[PDB]
């Protein structure tokens, strides 16, 4: 019945688990955040030199058979930070299940 | 055995300025509040999941370990509760405003006698915030009572030798007491034989339309296993299992 | 005769090798920089929350039998960055030799 | 078999602001220029080493690999040269100003016909700089010739399909030509199947007392094994061994 999702705990400051986006699933670690309602991950279309882009897992639409193009710009303003990019549509797996 | 939420609209981030996204050990954020506060009016993951009827109970629960070294670090249960991570029985509070996971907080009492949120206030249960967040003016006075010194960005420090002799903080929710001991509301940030005790209370004024709000963060959830019910729009708390 | 010191190469952007400071030697990776003349490493007396302090190896005077206190404040201004702290005296090993 | 420089005065860093020190994979910096530019007039590591007579030859040499995956990533030889990392024989230039490892650069010529540092200029050999650095005005014109687009902080980009057809850049030092091919002066920053070709030339004006200066960085040293001689205050170059 219920789906268990294991979380990692970094220094009691950040809790995150692994999800998948695409067919075949590409793995990303996300914060299951009850203080917000959007889902986002780094894109393959981010500047390689930008510290945040390079050090994290990037989503690549071309590797997915279930990807549906959207393209609408998005901007999110959290308590601690801001990010921008664009919208896309694909299947999300919980856990990743590669 | 997992779950596959098809046709899910998400963001492909191209710009992530500031140190937050360099300090983050995770790739992104999966938002779990109501469709109401969704940017670009995108249907949330749990909402699309409920619609695809992938769960029998439209609830999700969190176990957050308060020992960084403790395995697993936590557990999110989708479509149920995990009875092996909580002690006793669940206690429920209704969601006031269905945007965040907002509840009515009756008051915050310090064992030393100090009272904050004296005549009641609004609180959100936020898994993606590590600390307890309160208004700047109320938290400054609270940190005077615990004898904590100001640090930066609304955060505070306590000398670890003083932490044990601190008073208990109690949060009144659903008429029930939710006791946090000094150990529960203080983070022991240790490395290289250096230990810095950080206050689990942070001072931040959330402006309207959103606030003012108290944020019951990982400090609270780590002590009290939380249940998020979209069927009955309520929040459950039970003392979490610990060693 | 000559002392070989192996260097790591990170993306052709940063080359660094391992040294030791103290008795017994505490290991640190440094840039053998011909564009400057000072030697410095992170102190154990830096803010744990500061990203730069936490993620790097910190020097602890109390663990060293050859440490000689100085205390003079220092400030360095490189092309890409600035740092400050205080001066100390101890033995430097090349390579670390733990 | 190592070396132990006793009574060495170094810095214990307590504050490291900016992204540089978060982006750095190393803990600190061991400066290897002259006592002349030492902050707080602290005796340098190589200077204290020469004084303790721990080397027979008061020279240090660098091998820097230009293949990130190539093991070792490089080699610093203290008290000699490593003949197995260089091809042929060393060519020497005298140090003009004994603060940085400064030399006279006769000119910078591009195979397309473009000339920078037309009547000679001053250059430093800097292991702690990844790129070649030139004055803002001269580098902008150079990057027009290679067809590179501006990026940020004086850096540039080239579409990788164009890199092979680019002209060779030659640096005239000690009357001798020091040829860098397009592959030698362009960094292939690859990840996740995405490749971005970055110009190995950066535009930055160094102000007096220090500059203006050209900085012969890791791009140059990686191609030409460098010898730093404190006995005879000269710099040696030899084509580095490569596969
Ligand atoms: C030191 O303690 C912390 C303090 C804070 Br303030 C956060 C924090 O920003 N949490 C975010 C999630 C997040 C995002 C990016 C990075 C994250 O992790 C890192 C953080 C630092 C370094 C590395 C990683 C976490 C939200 O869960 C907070 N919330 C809801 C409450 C809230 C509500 C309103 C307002 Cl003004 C402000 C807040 Cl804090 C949000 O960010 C809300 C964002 N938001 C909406 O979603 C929304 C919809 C419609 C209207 C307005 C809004 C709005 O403001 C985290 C902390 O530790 C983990
Ligand atoms: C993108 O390419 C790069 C560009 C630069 Br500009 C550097 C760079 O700053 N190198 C530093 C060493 C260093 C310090 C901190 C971090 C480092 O690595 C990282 C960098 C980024 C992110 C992560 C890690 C490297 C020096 O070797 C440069 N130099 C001498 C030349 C020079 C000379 C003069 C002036 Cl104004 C400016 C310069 Cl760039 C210095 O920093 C000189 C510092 N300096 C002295 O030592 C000194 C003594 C007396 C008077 C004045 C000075 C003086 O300015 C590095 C680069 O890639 C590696
Ligand atoms: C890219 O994906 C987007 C969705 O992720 C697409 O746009 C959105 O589409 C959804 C439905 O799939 C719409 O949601 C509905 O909104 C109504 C009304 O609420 C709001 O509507 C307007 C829209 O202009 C908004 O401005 C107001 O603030 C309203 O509050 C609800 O009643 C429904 O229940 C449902 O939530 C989104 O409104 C719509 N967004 C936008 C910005 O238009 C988009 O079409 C996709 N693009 C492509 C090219 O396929
Ligand atoms: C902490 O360690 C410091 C050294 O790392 C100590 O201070 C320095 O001590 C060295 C010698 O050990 C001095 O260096 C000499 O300087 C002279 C003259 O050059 C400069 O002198 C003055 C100093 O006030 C300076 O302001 C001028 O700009 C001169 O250029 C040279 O001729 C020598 O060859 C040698 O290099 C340093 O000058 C001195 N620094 C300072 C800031 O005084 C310090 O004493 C130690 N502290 C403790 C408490 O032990
Ligand atoms: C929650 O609402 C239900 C009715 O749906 C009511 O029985 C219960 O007393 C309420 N509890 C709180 C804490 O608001
Ligand atoms: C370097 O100086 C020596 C004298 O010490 C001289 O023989 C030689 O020609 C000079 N070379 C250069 C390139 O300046």
């Amino acid at each position: 019945g219920p789906i268990p999702e294991v979380l990692k705990n970094y220094m009691d400051a950040q809790y995150y688990g692994e999800i998948g986006i695409g067919t075949p699933p590409q793995c990303f670690t996300v914060v299951f955040d009850t203080g917000s309602s959007n889902l986002w991950v780094p894109s393959i279309h981010c500047k390689l030199l930008d510290i945040a882009c390079w050090i994290h897992h990037k989503y690549n639409s071309d590797k997915s058979s279930t990807y549906v193009k959207n393209g609408t710009s998005f901007d999110i303003h959290y308590g601690s930070g801001s990010l921008s990019g664009y919208l896309s549509q694909d299947t999300v797996s919980v856990p990743c299940q590669s | 055995g997992g779950v596959k939420v098809e046709r899910q609209v998400f963001g492909e981030a191209t710009k992530q300025p500031g140190i937050t996204f360099i300090a983050a050990k995770f790739d992104g954020i999966l938002g779990m509040a109501y469709p109401r506060i969704s940017v670009n009016n995108v249907l949330p993951v749990f909402d699309n999941l409920m619609q695809q009827k992938l769960v029998d109970q439209n609830i999700f629960s969190f176990y957050l370990s308060r020992d960084p070294d403790a395995q697993p670090g936590g557990e999110l249960m989708l479509g149920g509760t995990d009875s092996k991570y909580y002690k006793g029985s669940l206690s429920y509070l209704n969601v006031t405003r269905k945007a965040y996971w907002q509840v009515h907080l009756d008051q915050v009492e310090v064992a030393s006698g100090l009272t904050l949120c004296k005549e009641g206030c609004e609180a959100i249960v936020d898994t993606g915030t590590s600390l307890m967040v309160g208004p700047v003016d109320e938290v400054r006075e609270l940190q005077k009572a615990i004898g904590a010194v100001p640090l930066i960005q609304g955060e505070y420090m306590i000398p670890c030798e003083k932490v044990s002799t601190l008073p208990a903080i109690t949060l009144k929710l659903g008429g029930k007491g939710y006791k946090l001991s000094p150990e529960d509301y203080t983070l022991k940030v240790s490395q290289a034989g250096k230990t810095l005790c950080l206050s689990g209370f942070m001072g931040m004024d959330i402006p309207p339309p959103s606030g003012p709000l108290w944020i019951l963060g990982d400090v609270f959830i780590g002590r009290y296993y939380t249940v998020f019910d979209r069927d009955n729009n309520r929040v459950g708390f039970a003392e979490a299992a610990r060693l």
